[PDB]
């Protein structure tokens, strides 16, 4: 573990530097040291801040809410330098949390990062409210690369389809909890109440996990077959059908 | 040869679209189908993956040539396209051949510069325009004009201009336009009376 | 009568409920976030002609 | 001695806030206590009471002095204070005394030049510093920070600055981030080895 900790007594010019001090370290220790690194960026909000105070210093172009037209490039050449590269064993891997103001996607930092990035993790204020730890969402998430990443010969062939259907089961349970909050009970039917039941067991079990456990990846994918097993095997429209005849009986 | 990029080839004399351009999706082909000579858009948000669309389209298709321009995209995106076109075959004529003999690609990663965004796009529609030369069917295939048209603006910004409409210049429409212009199935100009057309499909990133 | 009545009542309770739910639940957020989009947006565009006029008094300066 | 305004005084090590800061009433108490030497925000408006917590801080709290700051105050609040000295007294050994021995105020009304009202807050942290250093406890009650915000706007309005917000400069996170963080307890900078904290409340006036 290094740390390039940047306290908020430092003048707000040094916090351009600080994330390419990092980065180049990482470099250097992944690219001629042969060793597989993990970055974590914390904050780009203040980042994005002391890049608008530096360009506001200028009076440089703005572009959505006054921050520099040019932060697209500047967000790029933060993040681009990762990834795995040939002839060589270590690798870069990028974790660049930030801070979301009012809640709002539209804002021009998280989207400008979305779109750079493959991914999001959207951590959750209303699971939070609930206390249950971690708050994970797990609607917006998105991991792009899973599908080259998943699949037998690292975990298991059916982890794909669980995983498919287990987000398409999450949505259908929500958009019908939207539904069951307006129409009532007597304009429901038996599917909404499984898919309820589904979101009952899926919320309080599968998402809450413990802060120190370290779960098992086969343990995930046995707890997401018991909760594909509620349903009607006919029902499940997004997994082939061999996947059913050799997993739903067990 | 050499050629000045930004001048527009002649040609003999434009004509009409009468056959449509095979579509690898079952939606956007029976329903909003694109001719062999037409142009497209792809806008929207990030999340779609409107990268697999494209790399769908460019993987099926009844062409002869295939040429895909990436301009502020993923590394990853560029790492799938060479590694994976390799590795797919088709064939017309017994041997059965790699499918990149028949696709040219150019490259830019958004951490190149700023301008280059621009050279990548004009190359890519030059190079489309003198295979078209050739009397053959060529598809063509853009990556997030957008950026491109940040670029413009930063160096615009930079030139000290009147900015238009949220800060971009004026002349982009215009641009645009004479960009997108170039196209559609045309006679070609020369004594063995061949002919091509080009199609273009470009994806924005609002 | 008094059942009569008593058995009639109960639709246009429901109908009721389901109305004043549905003004509750769906037109008001809808119209707020547009409320929320639009000030934003006439923000931005009042700051862009700010902006405008004072990089014209900048090349004024000269 | 004389020390000027935009510098920090040094101590020899910062060390944790690990003790409770006490209010009068059992609410907000033992629901949710404040830390000594932390950082607070209350929720405040004309009518709703905001002296109630300022006089259960001056009176029934175990800090040592308390430095009252705010921005476009009344007399009212002067007054109000100056007879509460003597009427709302503490009986630390049997016998009241007047709390003006543990005031000193600050204030400046609309009228000042924006520039002094800026200046207030840092005379007041300053002060509270110096009063640290000392070996005692302190509450900076950082009352019409609304008011504030808007003194920061009104500086920049001489400044011709970019609008970051509806007329913010670009450097209010610096100076939010320059004030709010000089607090908690520190081991103080001398032989004698004392310690003692400054904690602000900055009273929220949305």
């Amino acid at each position: 573990v290094c740390l390039f900790l940047n306290l908020a007594n430092d003048p707000t010019i040094e916090r351009i530097i600080t994330p390419r001090l990092a980065l180049t370290t990482a470099e250097f220790l992944a690219y001629q040291c042969e060793k597989h690194v993990l970055v974590i960026l914390t904050d780009m909000s203040s980042y994005a801040e002391a890049l608008r105070e530096v360009s506001a210093a200028r009076e440089e172009v703005p572009g959505r809410r006054g921050f520099p037209g040019y932060m697209y490039t500047d967000l790029a050449t933060i993040y681009e330098r990762a990834g795995r590269v040939e002839g060589r064993n270590g690798s870069i891997t990028q974790i660049p949390i930030l801070t979301m103001p009012n809640d709002d996607i539209t804002h021009p930092i998280p989207d400008l990062t979305g779109y750079i990035t493959e991914g999001q993790i959207y951590v959750d204020r209303q699971l939070h409210n609930r206390q249950i730890y971690p708050p994970i969402n797990v609607l917006p998430s998105l991991s792009r690369l899973m599908k080259s990443a998943i699949g037998e010969g690292m975990t298991r062939k059916d982890h794909a389809d669980v995983s498919n259907q287990l987000y398409a089961c999450y949505a259908i349970g929500k958009d019908v909890q939207a539904m069951k909050a307006v129409v009532g009970e007597e304009a429901l039917t038996s599917d909404d109440l499984l898919y309820l039941e589904f979101l009952q067991k899926f919320e309080k079990n599968f998402i809450t996990q413990g802060p120190y456990e370290n779960r098992t990846v086969y343990e995930t994918l046995d707890i997401g077959w018991q909760l594909l097993r509620i349903f009607p095997k006919e029902m499940l429209k997004r997994i082939p059908q061999s996947t059913l005849s050799e997993f739903y009986p067990r | 040869q050499v050629w000045p990029v930004r001048q527009v080839r002649p040609v003999t004399e434009k004509l009409p679209a009468n056959h449509p351009l095979l579509t690898g999706q079952r939606v956007l082909d029976a329903l909003f189908p694109c001719v062999q000579g037409g142009t497209t858009a792809i806008p929207g948000a990030f999340g779609c993956g409107k990268t697999v669309i494209s790399q769908s389209l460019s993987k099926y298709s009844n062409s002869d040539v295939i040429i895909y321009v990436g301009c502020g995209e993923r590394g990853n995106e560029m790492s799938e396209v060479l590694r994976d076109f390799p590795e797919l075959t088709m064939e017309v004529d017994g041997k059965v051949e790699s499918i990149m003999k028949r696709t040219a690609l150019v490259a830019n990663t958004s951490n190149m510069p700023v301008a280059a965004r621009e050279a990548s796009i004009y190359t890519g529609i030059t190079l489309s325009e003198y295979f078209r030369d050739m009397g053959y069917h060529v598809s063509m295939m853009a990556d997030s004009t957008s950026r491109w048209a940040e670029a413009l603006r930063e160096i615009s910004g930079r030139l000290a201009e009147m900015p238009a409409d949220s800060g971009y210049p004026a002349y982009l429409g215009a641009r645009l336009a004479s960009f997108y212009e170039r196209a559609g199935r045309v006679k070609c100009l020369g004594n063995p009376e061949r002919e091509g057309s080009v199609s273009i499909v470009g994806a924005v990133s609002p | 009568s008094l059942q009569t009545s008593f058995v009639t009542l109960d639709e246009a309770i429901k109908i009721t409920n389901r109305r004043v739910n549905a003004i509750e639940h769906v037109i008001i957020p809808r119209i707020e976030r547009t409320l929320a989009y639009i000030i934003t947006e006439l923000d931005e565009r009042e700051r862009e002609e700010f902006y405008r006029l004072k990089k014209i008094q900048e090349k004024k300066k000269i």
